[PDB]
């Protein structure tokens, strides 16, 4: 007897686990669902059930004359549903904020092959501006653990890239991930998803204008009771 | 001067200006605060079938959209009105809806994936489970289409008023 | 005998239909009668495949005054035509501007739909006068048969109708068009009545309007014998 | 140098830049003066069918738009160019149409009724219902198909040169 | 052991022959794919192989204070694709060219009722500037010769409005473009596609930016080795 | 906590960060250079079917897509390098593609042409066949996703572990 739920940033309870990598080219465990009392178990079967997964990350840049133009961020950029303008898009490529006067900034203009944007606002020097752009390179997976604190071992091991997440209209029936493999859960049991990747993930920043988080991941899945 | 036999089954969809169905201005977070209460009609029964599309276009006061990492939830309740537990149709968030053309492209919409039953008394009620740093909820400027009665894509709510072996399968709650 | 598609509306087969408006105190009244004429015979709604479209439109009325580039809540809680908000986007504009004391057309900027307000390029003149049509936002409409003494006989699922669907969707495009419910029968001299209940003035004869000729527009189809 | 043998129906798409259909501009309440003359081509038989579209590029003079609520109406008419009371195909209007967009896709398109077949001296009437407010038809800068040869979707315009059992049997009208 | 390919501007050969038209109204023809020596033959086959086809064409003008609008090209001007936004088309309504500047120009708008636009920069009295838009109306089919130079034949001979060529996606499956009738080359044989329209098409304007061709065909096309 | 066994036949998709496949650098008068070397991993083995989609995302070192004059071919080779000629899955053009949506829309998506097995040696190459002038080519601002593992629209390329007679007829090249 079972019915199918979302497990996301917040999810069912607040047990669950909320990280960021490190820089050092070395998978981490980026988010950790572990499973309440309140549940016999939790069942993800890829191909059946989507995911859904809104990465990115935080820079931060200093003002001056001239500074319109936004440099290298590091982060080979993509389009979102391959489409280009940020006032088109399911979602922004990229927002910032400049912090000094302590507001959000509309973005002009994209180079997305020299990974670098033109902003309206020139601000002043001594000025702070940050940003939050999508991630780009990024090898993401699954991975299981007991209630001990042991790998039981991952699933489906071809880690998927990180960019097809952007890639695709995620929201869009037929085109929305399912990744593959299959996994159960238990009461103690802690499921993580795995990162890596040479730039750092975020969350939870105040400063950031739409929401209260940056970055989400949302997963559809069945349960028991 | 006929009128047409009618199949009793009234194909419709459902929104907020309806006199059973009651909105509520919510604070930041508070999750076990209904926005929507949805009564029964006082002399009907509804029905939803399983894979049935919503529409719940909510924004804030100012208008902007909520966050999109927002949970929506919709639920029956007892007669109270308190929730069951179980009895679920629908469990996702805002940003699973693109709001220009969610209830436009059958390739966008959001489905149900449950059956569902209402007697004349049976209440639904819409629980959100919000982050604090959120501009609250405006119905006065939101609202909510469940269904379609309109198109050819989608499907709607059926409504029906007592019929007899009908209502003797349908008190076998 | 023969069957055929046809189609009612706003002007349609015949000219015995009326328009007429309801009360701007809220009630469910008369609007648009269609009355069968005598060239056919009888008249078969079959809804779901009976496709229908409806514009609707306002009035408002303000003056001019240094400083206005924006005009106001017109208690009309507007939405975005069918999802698409800016105007040369969208398949027929949320709003038109004319300047009468100009006797001209304006080009609308920007829009706001929460507080339901919207902006202009052209600064109008002190004293001046200024005619806007918007789209209707609130309002429901529902069908209803009537016989040949004013005698009620049953209705038309008698259920009420939103206005702001007719925006929500794309009117024009087949699959998403609009289909209402019903299916019912017609003699000679019977009459079938849309009703509706809204505050604002349903405008039709909008001499004023550059654009067309009906600012709110309706057609139906139907089914026919002969 | 093979060009390959072409079978009876031929599949074309009918429009105003073809030596058998005649344009004509129009008033604004002149209904029963015709936009359109459509002749047997005289020596063929022209099929065409439910679900055969239209491109009523329909502009004034100074290339906007011609009024949205004219009707629309399509009629078979008899070798001197009146009606049949029947023999109508499609009852629709202008605004129904999108010039942005109304051939391109199919689901922006008005496509006709039933199924109809025309011989040597056959005539189609297409009528156009104004209201005053209109600025007529301005036929030269505008422009019509009727139909498509292009894609797989939609239909096509069936031309049939004479045989025998099939003029015998379609001359039963 | 055939295999499917593409003719067009330029094909596999650098013996096609594209020319002008002239402005009396006369079944023109155009362009003319040889066949070459080192194929046994060419298939087409109608309501199989799609085809793709951009057509355009040359105005001018001298420009002057408040010239920031160019009227009617005598050209019966259509969106592309139904869109409008030039930015999201698949390709250019139109492009324009300051010859005393020596550069491209950027649109502001149009106005396709009277088929006429209008710029972002004013130019000056005494400056020139080109424009080059899609074609409009007018017909097109196609011919059949062989190496004796005389009209081996037409193609479903019935011409295909130019304006349905702009209006479709031509890449889409279902959306691309199928002609009918079918045709089979043989060696120094050859096949011309004609037109007849108002205005002149023209090609490789030394002073447009996009590339060497303002105008291009292709057709897929089935080789029998 | 069990996670379900399964079987070889891994359904994955290819792409050029995977390590068993090199980019190179490429100019714009050469259809004979290995843009893409595609190697066997030693010791499993690759199936495709026909009618596997394709997305060749290639850029020149500005960005912009280049001249879709360029012709793209895909093709296997011997276990040193040397193509076989015959085994031909891909040859067209990059007209024929639209990178805004080309691997999302199935009215867009380019497939193979026939089916195509790759031992634990065996070679695919990708040849580029350009003019002269369209500013060469970049692999590191250009990629390439061969099959699809997501939807269920197109397909996803097979690999499978050695199992016995399997091999025994997967060595029937």
């Amino acid at each position: 007897y079972t019915i199918s739920h979302t497990g996301g940033t917040l999810g069912s309870s607040k047990v669950t686990t909320a990280a960021n990598q490190t820089s050092p080219q070395r998978e981490t465990a980026i988010i950790g669902f572990e499973c309440p009392r309140k549940f016999a178990e939790i069942e993800y079967v890829g191909q059946r059930d989507s995911t859904r997964f809104i990465p990115r990350t935080t820079e931060s840049i200093t003002g001056t004359a001239g500074d319109d133009t936004v440099v290298s961020l590091t982060a080979n950029i993509q389009p979102v549903a391959g489409e280009t303008a940020i006032e088109d898009q399911d979602y922004p490529v990229a927002v910032a904020y400049n912090v000094t006067q302590g507001v959000q900034v509309d973005i002009d203009a994209v180079d997305y092959a020299a990974d670098e944007v033109t902003l309206a606002d020139n601000p002043a020097d001594g000025d702070t501006v940050k940003v939050w752009p999508i991630m780009g390179d990024g090898d993401v997976q699954f991975r299981l653990v007991n209630q001990f604190g042991q790998e039981e071992g991952r699933v489906y091991p071809w880690a998927t890239p990180l960019y097809r997440w952007h890639d695709f209209p995620q929201l869009k029936r037929g085109r929305e991930i399912n990744l593959h493999g299959s996994v159960t859960w238990e009461e103690n049991e802690t499921v993580e998803v795995l990162l890596d990747a040479p730039q750092a993930i975020t969350w939870e920043d105040s400063d950031y204008p739409e929401g209260q988080y940056v970055s989400t991941f949302e997963q559809d899945v069945e349960i028991t009771l | 001067g006929n009128i047409g036999n009618l199949s009793a089954e009234k194909q419709i969809s459902v929104y907020d200006g309806q006199p059973f169905v009651d909105e509520q201005d919510v604070p930041a977070d508070d999750p076990n605060t209904p926005a929507l209460t949805i009564e029964g009609p006082d002399g009907y029964v509804i029905a939803v079938d399983a894979g049935t599309p919503i529409a719940p276009e909510f924004r804030d006061s100012n208008g902007n959209k909520l966050d999109p990492s927002t949970r929506v939830i919709v639920q029956k309740c007892d007669r109270q009105g308190n929730p069951l537990g179980d009895g679920i149709v629908f469990n996702d968030t805002l940003g699973r809806f693109d709001y220009e053309q969610m209830r436009t492209d059958p390739d966008f919409m959001r489905k149900t994936a449950k059956s569902l039953m209402i007697d004349e008394r049976e209440i639904v009620k819409v629980f959100v489970d919000i982050p604090a740093g959120a501009n609250g909820y405006d119905a006065d400027k939101s609202r909510l289409t469940l269904g379609d009665d309109t198109s050819d894509f989608g499907k709607a709510v059926e409504i029906v008023d007592h019929d007899e072996l009908s209502d003797a399968e349908t008190r076998a709650v």
